[PDB]
C-alpha cells in the first residue's frame, strides 16, 4: 500500500538517501586528494589489475 | 618510447579524471546538503503536528 | 679519456636530470595544493553537518 | 553517517598530503643538491656504484 | 584529461629535449676535435677504413 508512519520510515528513506550521498562524497574526496581513480580492488577489479600490471 | 605509452595507458585506466571528479564531489555536497535541509525540515513539523493538537 | 668516461656514468646515475626533476617537483607542488584545498573542504562539511541538524 | 567522533575522510587527506609533502621535500632536496643520490635509503646499489666512481 | 599523477607531454618533451641534448653533445665533440669519427659508435665501417688509411 501508500500507508507510511513518515516518522519512522520516511526518517528511514532520508537516512539512507544521506548515507549514501555522505559515502559517494567519501568516495570522491578520497578520489580527489589520491589523484587516482582505483584506490582499492573493490573500485575496479580488473583495471586495478592491468594497472597493475602496466606498473 | 614504450615507457612514455605504457604511461598514458595507465593514466587512461587509472589516474583520476579532475574535470568529472570535481563535478562529482559538488554533486554529492549539494545533494547531502539537501538531504539534511529535508531532513531537518521534516520530522519536526509534520512530527510535531500529531502533537500540538491534542 | 677514462676520467671522462668514468665522469660522465657517474653523473647519468648520480647527477639528477633537472627536467624529470623540476617535473616531478612542480607535480608534488600542485599535489600538495589539492590536499590542502580538499582538507580544508573536508574538515568543515562532517563536523558542521551534524551541528546544523541538531 | 555524520558521526563526529573520527572522519576517516580526514585521515585519508592527511596521509596523501603527507606523502605529496614527502616527495616535495626529496625533490627540492634533490634539485639543490644537485645529485639525484643524497642517502643510502634511496637506493644502496646506485649509491655505492656512484661513490667507487668518484 | 586534467591529469596530476601523469604528465604524458611532459614525458614527451623530455624524450625529445634528451634526443637535442644528445646530439648537440655529439655535434660539439664533432666540432671541437676536428674528426667525424672519434668512436665507434659514430661509423664502424668508416672507423675501420680511416684507421686504415691513417
Amino acid at each position: 500500500m501508500t500507508i507510511n508512519v513518515n516518522t519512522n520510515v520516511s526518517a528511514m528513506t532520508a537516512q539512507r538517501y544521506l548515507t549514501k550521498a555522505t559515502g559517494e562524497l567519501n568516495t570522491s574526496m578520497e578520489r580527489l586528494s589520491s589523484g587516482n581513480r582505483i584506490n582499492s580492488a573493490k573500485d575496479d577489479a580488473a583495471g586495478l589489475q592491468i594497472s597493475n600490471r602496466l606498473t | 618510447n614504450i615507457q612514455e605509452n605504457v604511461e598514458a595507458s595507465k593514466s587512461r585506466i587509472k589516474d583520476t579524471d579532475f574535470a568529472k571528479e570535481t563535478t562529482q564531489l559538488t554533486k554529492s555536497q549539494i545533494l547531502q546538503q539537501a538531504g539534511t535541509s529535508i531532513l531537518a525540515q521534516a520530522k519536526q513539523l509534520p512530527n510535531s503536528a500529531i502533537s500540538l493538537l491534542q
